[PDB]
RNA sequence: GCCGUCGCUGGCAGUCGGCAGAGCGAGAAAGAGAGUGGCGCGGACGCUACGCCGCGACGAGUAGGAGGGCCGCUGCGGUG
RNA sequence: GGGCCCGGGGGGCCACGCGUCCCCCGCGAGCGCACGGGGUCGGCGGCGAUGUCGGCUACCCACCCGACCCGUCUUGAAAC
């Protein structure tokens, strides 16, 4: 019974696993954030078979469904009611996300206003 | 593989194919007629 | 007043429709003529040989004027001379195909790239199916599928090549404008031979694939086209 | 205006006529058949009258709208598709049903409905399959046939007759065999059944059920 | 001129929002809140603005008068329309088309008026 | 009542010797030991049927532990009756050497 | 099929609407020319031109060079 | 065989107004089907509130295939 987007095409992801950094499973000091390996002998860098995979532009997402949420919208962070009224005329393609640091008192006004304007809110039930 | 695409390029393909279909059906009939005549002749 | 202008518009549209209609009859009759021409060429060679045999002599047919060249070897480790000759034939990729009109200048080039090509003499059906299924024009330096006769007419019309049949006729008979009509065609991108090859690394006469296999190129063209 | 005439060009193959252009021109006698060049409703009112607008402008416009589609061809609705049928499925043929609660039951083919679905009967008294629709891709056509050439099937047995009637639940709702269906079952069965009993042991065949057993492989055996 | 002023504010304005791969403009008389030359509500001699009435009944149509371009106090003319939904749009459609006052904003104004009116209905 | 499917074995995945293409499965069908006997089965439905812990809905039935991955035979494979099958999800490797059902529909006879 | 790059130094200011008239893809230079005599009030989107759109080809990379980062850290001027 | 397959004395033609001089001897109307500028149905079925439906990735586990530990100097590093 939620607000629906103008269209809801099929979202295709060329990949869903994250790219884990080389050897980030072997040490705690190596975080999983990706880093382009650059060792001379690095077998990940040389693209040996069965090794960790490197990101490259080929994995890029379709321009038509890029950044699109599972609901079919695209999010836009808002901090108050005034910021919410920009989405008045793109309410069938962009939803509202209320910033984490907005007090519970101010959320009710935003969540109420968005209901009047038919703007979708991704986190309407938070800090209640 | 697509008849109407071929005609947009070579309209005379339609004439060629029609003649082939008719010539091949005509040729098939004769071979059947010539066969029946020989078979009846053998029966005699 | 607008009624007068509309008439002018309708009449202009009528003229274009008639010009289009008469152009269709031209290419329709051009194909009818080439069909007769091809039949006479085919029947003529048979009649020539029959009369030689009748007299106890030998009829030696004309050496073929046309060849279809296919690149059968990759791009790793090619000697500088072979590499330059393959680019001049426009066979820059494996299983690329081109027509070549034969003469002392070109036959000696084909000898240099002998280990890297399979070539032979294509028959009329090969020229047809090649250009129809895999015919792309080089129009404004782009690869355009020949899905419309206007594509041929705009580029090669000045040489009176205005339809696929004219393009097939110029290539097959090596007309006076073979060079232009042939370079207009993009190198044919053929598929891997369905059924495999014998041995790409040796000559055809050795039981391999490279070199001149004469009319046996047609069997290869069917499996790749 | 003249009455329509059947196409004078008999179809040789799909898309190609039997006769050329000039042959048709003579056939049509085109040599002598030459030719040369509201939105408002006014009403009275108790101003006297008003010019009423038939269709009114929208009272609400969405913030965004989708564009139109590009035009295509050959994408007909289902109702206009041409219906095909396997050459092996002729009326009176015995079919083996492969799916549904009646799977494995041997039934009698009657006719193909306008939607391409098949009409079959058990008959109900032999295997408890009534006048029922089934899909041809989900049956095996055997080589056993009966001659139902002289059977008269009611003309009201159409796709709409067999279409399920939706049942609403707010407990449940149970399907009830309409009295018309029972009457139709006897009308058709009373003709097909005697033809079944002419063939010896055929009725027992229709009571049995098909199954695969040890060493029996479908690709090997004739149906 | 409008084009000169757009070149100064296209990327530097207190009304410019760049966030989440989206760009918005929060100035008045922007019918789509869009950072665009067409919809900018400040740089053109003539502009159209649709806003809800101070009370939640009807819309306020703003048009920029011709003369006082450098006089912000008297520049804008506000009109309150509190009719039924179809009547409100018809007034807006005529105020634009008949006057030839930014005819290219006709549907943007009409779509905005519908969104404001639809908002003023009781919330279900 | 009785069986209405052919017995097939999930032999393995499509592969060379050191590369595995899990999106295709190689099926061995009972009694099909030539490439020319596989024609009856091409396009037929395939069903890897198994059991789990948690109950799941059953079409036309009440929840139970049966589960199925559906697929269909796409083409023959080799000279000895093997067929390639594709499933809505790649088959689990635990299913190798276990029963795969091959249905008698879509019927072409 | 999708992503990006390169190329066409490609197309779009024509949203020219009731002060209206809907085109400029088409084988083959140059005008949808100007004139002088013989009921309804209606018609989607677009265009941050640093934007949007189309078509074709292409894509390995150490040392090294370059571009773009609505990548990230701290402080200052403006702004929110 | 070639000469729009020269000229004279059953089967297909992208022949089909005519005034003429004479080599030779610029607009008809409609209507419909589609192998026609990239898919639609104007086609259906089953289940659903306390145990069931969906949730790529993520947590744990299993299996099949792949898979030697990085940085570095080096012609060559998984390197005893
Ligand atoms: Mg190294
Ligand atoms: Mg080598
Ligand atoms: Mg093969
Ligand atoms: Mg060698
Ligand atoms: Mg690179
Ligand atoms: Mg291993
Ligand atoms: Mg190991
Ligand atoms: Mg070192
Ligand atoms: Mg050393
Ligand atoms: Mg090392
Ligand atoms: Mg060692």
């Amino acid at each position: 019974a939620a607000l629906r987007p103008l269209v809801k095409p099929k979202i295709v992801k060329k990949r869903t696993k994250k790219f884990i950094r080389h050897q980030s499973d072997r040490y705690v000091k190596i975080k999983r954030n990706w880093r382009k390996p650059r060792g001379i002998d690095n077998r990940v860098r040389r693209r040996f078979k069965g090794q960790i995979l490197m990101p490259n532009i080929g994995y890029g997402s379709n321009k038509k469904t890029k950044h699109m949420l599972p609901s079919g919208f695209r999010k836009f962070l808002v901090h108050n009611v005034k910021e919410l009224e920009v989405l008045l005329m793109c309410n069938k393609s962009y939803c509202a996300e209320i910033a984490h640091n907005v007090s519970s008192k101010n959320r009710k006004a935003i969540v109420e206003r968005a209901a009047q304007l038919a703007i979708r809110v991704t986190n309407p039930n938070a800090r209640l | 593989k697509n008849l109407r695409i071929m005609l947009k390029l070579n309209p005379y393909a339609k004439t060629m194919r029609r003649n082939t279909i008719l010539r091949q059906a005509r040729n098939h009939k004769l071979r059947v007629e010539r066969a029946a005549a020989a078979l009846a002749a053998k029966s005699d | 007043n607008f009624a007068e202008l509309k008439i002018k518009r309708l009449r202009k549209k009528f003229a274009q429709k008639m010009l289009r209609k008469a152009r269709r009859k031209l290419i329709y009759e051009k194909a009818k003529h080439y069909h007769k021409e091809y039949r006479q060429m085919y029947r003529t060679e048979i009649r020539m040989a029959r009369m030689a045999r009748k007299a106890g002599n030998f009829y030696v047919p004309a050496e073929p004027k046309l060849a279809f060249v296919i690149r059968i070897r990759g791009i790793n480790g090619v000697s500088p001379k072979v590499r330059k000759v393959l680019q001049l034939l426009r066979l820059r990729q494996i299983f690329n195909g081109t027509f070549v009109k034969l003469n002392k200048a070109s036959i000696n080039m084909l000898r240099i790239v002998e280990p890297y090509i399979a070539w032979g003499y294509p028959n009329l059906k090969s020229v047809n199916e090649l250009i129809y299924k895999r015919g792309y024009g080089k129009i404004n330096k782009k690869r355009i599928a020949l899905t419309d006769n206007t594509l041929i007419a705009r580029s090669l019309g000045k040489y009176n090549i205005i339809c696929m049949e004219d393009l097939i006729h110029e290539i097959y008979t090596v007309g006076k404008h073979f060079k232009e009509a042939n370079n207009f065609l993009w190198p044919f991108k053929l598929s891997s031979p369905r059924g495999g090859m014998k041995k790409k690394t040796t000559h055809f006469v050795e039981g391999g694939d490279a070199g001149n296999r004469e009319d046996q190129i047609n069997r290869l063209i069917r499996r790749m086209n | 205006k003249g009455k329509p005439h059947c196409s004078r060009n008999p179809v040789l193959v799909r898309g190609i006529g039997r006769y050329s252009r000039s042959a048709m021109y003579s056939r049509k006698a085109l040599y002598k058949r030459k030719y040369a060049a509201l939105a408002t409703v006014t009403k009275p009112v108790g101003g006297g009258t008003r010019v009423v607008k038939l269709r009114k402008m929208p009272r609400y416009y969405p913030t965004e709208d989708v564009p139109r589609k590009l035009l295509s061809h050959g994408k007909k609705p289902f109702s206009q598709h041409v219906r095909k049928l396997r050459a092996s499925i002729t009326p009176g043929t015995i079919l083996i049903i492969l799916t549904g609660r009646h799977r494995g039951k041997r039934v009698v083919f009657l006719k193909q409905l306008s939607s391409g679905l098949l009409l079959v009967t058990g008959p109900l008294s032999l295997n408890r399959v009534p006048l029922r629709r089934t899909h041809q891709k989900f049956v095996i056509a055997t080589s056993t046939k009966i001659d139902i050439s002289g059977v008269k099937i009611p003309k009201h047995l159409t796709d709409a007759y067999f279409k399920k009637k939706k049942l609403r639940k707010p407990e449940k709702e149970k399907y009830e065999i309409t009295e018309q269906r029972k009457v139709d079952q006897k009308a058709v069965d009373s003709q097909i059944l005697p033809k079944i009993k002419a063939v010896p042991q055929l009725q027992g065949y229709l009571r049995s059920v098909f199954a695969l057993t040890n060493g029996v492989y479908p690709h090997k055996l004739v149906f | 001129s409008a084009h000169l002023q757009w070149m100064v504010v296209r990327n530097c304005s207190s009304f410019l929002i760049k966030r989440n791969k989206q760009t918005y403009s929060t100035e008045p008389n922007n019918l789509k809140a869009r950072n665009s030359f067409r919809y900018n509500g400040l740089i053109h001699r003539k502009t159209v603005g649709v806003e809800p009435a101070a009370d939640g009944k009807g819309v306020v149509v703003v048009m920029k008068r011709r003369s006082g371009q450098r006089k912000p106090a008297t520049s804008y003319v506000r009109t309150t329309i509190n009719k039924n939904a179809r009547a409100t749009l018809s007034s807006i459609r005529h105020m634009i088309r008949k006057n030839k006052y930014h005819p290219d904003l006709r549907m943007a104004a009409i779509r905005r008026a519908s969104a404001i009116l639809r908002s003023q209905k009781p919330v279900m | 009542s009785g069986r209405l499917w052919c017995k097939a074995i999930f032999a393995g995945y499509k592969r060379g010797l050191r590369n595995q293409r899990e999106h295709t499965a190689l099926l061995k069908i009972e009694g099909v030991y030539a490439r020319d006997e596989t024609e009856f089965y091409l396009g037929k439905r395939c069903a890897y049927v198994y059991k789990a812990k948690n109950n799941t809905v059953t079409p036309g039935g009440k929840p139970n532990k049966t589960r199925v991955i559906w697929g269909k035979v796409t083409r023959a494979h080799g000279n000895s009756g093997m067929v390639r099958a594709k499933f809505r999800s790649n088959l689990p490797a635990k299913a190798i050497g276990h029963r795969i059902r091959v249905m008698l529909y879509p019927s072409r006879i």
